[PDB]
RNA sequence: ACCUCGGAGCAGAACCCAACCUCCGAGCAGUACAUGCUAAGACUUCACCAGUCAAAGCGAACCUCAAUUGAUCCAAUAACUUGACCAACGGAACAAGUUACCCUAGGG
RNA sequence: GCCUGGUGAUAGCUGGUUGUCCAAGAUAGAAUCUUAGUUCAACUUUAAAUUUGCCCACAGAACCAAAUCCCCUUGUAAAUUUAACUGUUAGUCCAAAGAGGAACAGCUCUUUGGACACUAGGAAAAAACCUUGUAGAGAGAGUAAAAAAUUUAACA
RNA sequence: ACCCCUAUACCUUCUGAUGAAUUAACUAGAAAUAACUUUGCAAGGAGAGCCAAAGCUAAGACCCCCGAAACCAGACGA
């Protein structure tokens, strides 16, 4: 990524990163199944189904987002009806 | 390729002439053995070098205690080619909390509970 | 490194050189049959069952088979299979001869031994008959292990027994509130002369069933017992409590138990009445439950599972804001 | 050989699915269940997808 | 020219030993062929693998097979057998650990 | 498991025989493949009389390798039924031919040929 | 000659294990149209990506095969969906021969 | 062509990287226009939280050898999780089980275990064989491994 | 002092040839996202903007040197 831009540097964004995933407030990284919209003619619906979800990310897919991503992404957004609002605190952790 | 080696039960089973040449016992057996490193664990697997960690041989030629029970026997069988087992024998009792400090194991294998450096 | 079987192998002694000289299985049922045999014998590895588990009679009756079969509307019913068999005679007949085995069976299977007497086993000789009053055109009768409600079970049930003393016994094996083991009786009527039963010394009189609500389904012992010297024996709960098999213990001298008829009660209103009109406490309701689902240890990367194993882990399923 | 045609419901409608069926045999009628309708329902094929 | 064949291990095998405390929908074991067949407590998926169904401890056991007659081919495997040959195989079995709920007290109405 | 007693517990394929001259060697002496064609210008007697002696057969425990029969021909008709039989003693050759003998209906003919 | 996927031996008994090592195969077909929707708990090709199995539930009845395959972006489509022998099979959106004139940085 | 500039061009390649002292620390792999490289993993390191880890006994793990998995006791003292990152990988040889080759190679490719890239003694010299490990001074002592052994043919 | 005994130069590159006559001087680790440590204040912190379900503010602490063939633009050259 770039570092330090030549106008202002500052960090940028890397936008095929937000344009793939979803930050949640407490740190996990939501993102989708890749092959959940192909060749669904030839899938058995066990594997469509798991497919169609919504899937966490690893530890360090996780640190490498994190990284590629600014400040502003990693902040608390109030929306109005927000669906993925009941995700963002992480309830009844024993670490 | 090589293994980790089971030894079969005839090995460790005592024969009368065998009573006769060691100082043993078949009926009451003796409690302690005392277990001495008396070759490295260097050359050999990494299973008999924690096998001499966890029985506390790390030191060569320092005795060590261990009970006569059937799982210390195990960790024994195991690096019995490093080690050296004798019993424990006591002349006089166990040591009491008076004869507790002026103790001497002597190198026949007993343990002597008073300790003078006195000629008899 | 082979050790060898302890016991005998199984196809050991069939297997011979020449299995075209030995005849086969020729069928299914056959194996099915050799198999379930094998399956109940003792074996020595380890198996599913160690971890989930006179002559005037045969006169008569030869004759009297030997009778029934040259009749000729008997053959010619049973060819054309329009012949049946009254249910009453084989009803009767069998409370006669070998109903007391099975009467045995139900009372094994429905746990009254290991628990009305710590496992101590016996044979109902008495066909007991006791019927409780519906109304006044019909009655319920108590066969082994039947479901009777409190309703129908409200009023102190007739007795009728062909026999010639007797003392016996109601008691509810499971129905005990407080203590786990012990178990309220109903009614006790001992010094019984014959066959009546109004003339005995009514001990412990009549309560009906109570089941508690949810409380599940109760099973309700019928004990009846030849007895041989008239003993004198001794709405509280503390009072109705005690245990068959100590109290069998100090009468046993003189008294066996010969007669058995059990039965389930549920929950019923009636039951509404016994707690509260006559027992004077409140009704006591319970409900199955059933153990908290095992969900494993809530990670920090809940790497490839789906969004819900956030709710999991969550206890409340409303909006919570934090220090706002 | 075979072909990979939509088939679309008759009632509850704007519901297709996909299927195979062999390229020389008629033009498939099912009944398939109309989630919309919660119900099975004749399904007509109108278009083949993909000649596979 | 011999190509092909670089396929990979498929990790099957045993996944819980005898004495394993197992939880329901816990796999037992992947097979590929019936190496070990479903017990007490013990389901099958399309891949012949075995999962448990009950939450308990898993045993091992050698039992008598009878198959399902409409298995013809174990079937017709069994009457070309002679009259005492009885077919064993080993079955995986959960022993359920917890009763299956309690009656508690709820309300003194 | 191959370590464990109960080795090999499982296996079935030694119980199951998953697969011609005379055997007359020195004590132990048999025939070969046989032969027992049955000719009649009656279907019902031929048939029926091969089932006697198939069920003869099964009865005193002898492998039957096949029952087929043979083309007919035009003269009337001439039926035949070929049954054939592996493996007799010495007694009982003589005991097992003599109720085939002794139990024919009408005019139905034997044969003890062997095969080719 | 090969490049991806699967079976067997190597690798005898949990798992894993190479080779321009030894032998077979695959790139589908068939049936069904609840091959619907949801969901505890798991396995996993040594990562990731992909893969697999699944009780309970709602709704209904009363899949076989081992492999049988292809990411993202982009297109096409109202939508549902569909799109590569991208086979160099983790795939650059589209680029051949040759230099004893070769040149540079290095290695043997 | 040559010069100046872009220009501190670019270089997965070569070469080089400067005080002290202590500590912990070496060999699975998967992808890749990839095999002179990177990314993930494995291993390694620090800090933190907690609770088990290792060794293991019966029992147990399939039909068509050596062993391993599993595993209470016991002997021990570690392990897992959380946070943060770097670096390393064609290893070599020996013993063993094998494959290719000539049952050649200091040849090529796997597996198990050692040793070496960490010390000292021995084997002539000596990475890898044997003995041996944890660090200093001593003009003390006991040991370990450790030295090749052989010499022949009358005949009735 | 030597004689006695012990002792296979250093760097770098490999699992285990390179460069250096010698002296002096010159000559190569640059970034505070997140975490950690230490303060301040604390449901608030910050000298507007920003973050906040114990946070925020401040500081400390991490990211080398030399070397092509080339390509392009503009000149200078027979
Ligand atoms: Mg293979
Ligand atoms: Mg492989
Ligand atoms: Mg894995
Ligand atoms: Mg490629
Ligand atoms: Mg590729
Ligand atoms: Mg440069
Ligand atoms: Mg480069
Ligand atoms: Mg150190
Ligand atoms: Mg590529
Ligand atoms: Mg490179
Ligand atoms: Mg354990
Ligand atoms: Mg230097
Ligand atoms: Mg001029």
């Amino acid at each position: 990524l770039t570092y330090f831009s030549a106008r202002k540097g500052k960090r940028k964004t890397v936008k095929a990163v937000i344009d793939r995933f979803l930050r949640l407030h407490c740190g996990l990284w939501v993102r989708r199944k890749a092959g959940y919209k192909k060749k669904l003619w030839k899938k058995t619906p066990a594997r469509k189904k798991r497919l169609r979800e919504f899937v966490f990310c690893n530890k360090t897919q996780s640190k490498l987002l994190d990284k590629m991503t600014t400040s502003f992404w990693k902040r608390r957004n109030w929306y109005v009806d927000d669906p993925y609002q009941k995700y963002h605190d992480r309830t009844n952790l024993k670490v | 390729k090589f293994t980790r080696s089971r030894i079969p039960e005839k090995v460790f089973q005592a024969s009368p002439e065998d009573h006769e040449k060691y100082g043993g016992d078949p009926q009451n057996p003796h409690k302690l053995h005392i277990v001495t490193r008396i070759k490295s664990t260097r050359r050999r697997p990494y299973w008999e070098k924690d096998i001499i960690k966890m029985l506390g041989l790390e030191k060569a030629h320092t005795p060590q205690v261990h009970k006569n029970i059937p799982s210390v026997n195990a960790k024994l069988k195991v690096v019995k080619h490093l080690i050296r087992i004798k019993p424990l024998k006591l002349p006089q009792g166990l040591p009491a909390e008076e004869n507790m400090s002026n103790t001497c194991l002597k190198s026949t294998g007993e343990l002597v509970v008073q300790w003078h450096l006195k000629p008899v | 490194r082979r050790t060898p079987p302890l016991g005998p192998m199984p196809n050991s002694d069939i297997d011979l050189s020449n299995l075209e000289r030995l005849e086969k299985y020729r069928s299914f049922d056959r194996y099915r049959r050799r198999a379930e045999q094998e399956a109940q014998a003792p074996h020595w590895w380890r198996t599913y069952r160690e971890y989930f588990g006179r002559t005037q009679q045969l006169l008569e009756r030869k004759q009297a088979i030997q009778e029934l079969r040259a009749n000729v509307e008997e053959e010619r019913a049973a060819r054309l299979r329009t012949a049946s068999v009254p249910l009453d005679a084989v009803r009767a007949e069998w409370e006669r001869t070998c109903g007391p085995y099975h009467k045995q069976r139900l009372a094994e299977y429905y746990g009254l031994y290991r628990d009305l007497f710590h496992g101590a086993t016996f044979v109902p000789r008495v066909p007991l008959h006791v019927a409780y009053a519906v109304g006044e055109d019909d009655l319920m009768p108590v066969y082994c292990g039947n479901e009777v409600t409190p309703t129908e079970a409200a009023q102190a049930p007739e007795v009728t027994y062909e026999a010639e003393l007797w003392t016996l016994l109601l008691t509810s094996l499971d129905g005990h509130l407080l203590e786990p083991d012990a178990e309220y009786l109903h009614w006790l009527l001992t010094n019984i002369p014959g066959n009546r039963v109004a003339e005995g010394q009514v001990t412990c009189p009549y309560l009906p069933p109570f089941p508690a609500r949810g409380s599940g389904i109760h099973r309700l012992a019928f004990l009846l017992f030849k007895q041989d010297q008239p003993i004198d024996f001794s709405y509280q709960l503390a009072q109705r409590t005690f245990r068959t098999f100590d109290f069998y213990k100090k009468h046993q001298e003189t008294m066996t138990p010969a007669g058995l008829s059990f039965f389930q009660c549920r929950w019923d209103d009636s039951v509404t009445y016994i707690f509260h009109q006559l027992l004077d406490m409140r009704e006591p309701v319970f409900e199955f439950v059933r153990p908290p689902p095992y969900h494993p240890k809530q990670k920090r990367f809940p790497h490839r599972q789906p969004l819900r194993y956030l709710d999991r882990y969550r206890d409340s399923h409303e909006p919570t804001y934090g220090i706002y | 050989k075979n072909i990979l045609v939509r088939m679309v419901s008759e009632a509850g409608t704007g519901f297709c699915f996909n299927t195979k069926r062999n390229r020389l045999r008629e033009k498939l009628t099912l009944l398939h269940y109309d989630p919309v309708v919660k119900q099975r329902v004749l399904f007509v094929e109108k278009k083949k997808i993909r000649s596979l | 020219k011999n190509l092909g064949g670089k396929s990979s291990g498929r990790r099957q095998g045993i996944k819980k030993m005898e004495g394993h405390y197992v939880h329901a929908g816990n796999i037992i074991a992947t097979q590929r062929h019936f190496r070990w067949h479903p017990g007490a407590h013990v389901g099958v998926g399309k891949n012949k693998c075995l999962y448990a169904l009950e939450e308990g401890i898993v045993r091992y056991t050698k039992e008598v097979y009878v198959p399902h007659p409409r298995n013809t081919e174990a079937v017709d495997l069994i009457t070309r057998l002679p009259k005492g040959a009885v077919l064993y195989k080993t079955f995986v079995h959960v022993v359920p650990a917890k009763p299956e709920g309690t009656f508690k007290l709820v309300a003194m109405l | 498991y191959k370590t464990k007693p109960t080795h090999g517990i499982g296996k079935y394929k030694h119980l199951i025989k998953a697969e011609v001259r005379a055997i007359n060697l020195g004590t132990d002496y048999e025939y070969g493949v046989l032969n027992i064609h049955l000719t009649a210008y009656d279907m019902t007697l031929a048939e029926s009389y091969a089932q006697y002696v198939h069920n003869l057969c099964n009865s005193l425990s002898i492998k039957v390798e096949e029952s087929y029969a043979m083309p007919t021909k035009t003269i009337l008709t001439t039926h035949e039924r070929v049954v054939q039989i592996s493996g007799l003693s010495a007694t009982f050759a003589e005991i097992f031919l003599e109720i085939i003998q002794s139990s024919l209906p009408e005019g139905v003919r034997l044969s003890v040929k062997e095969h080719t």
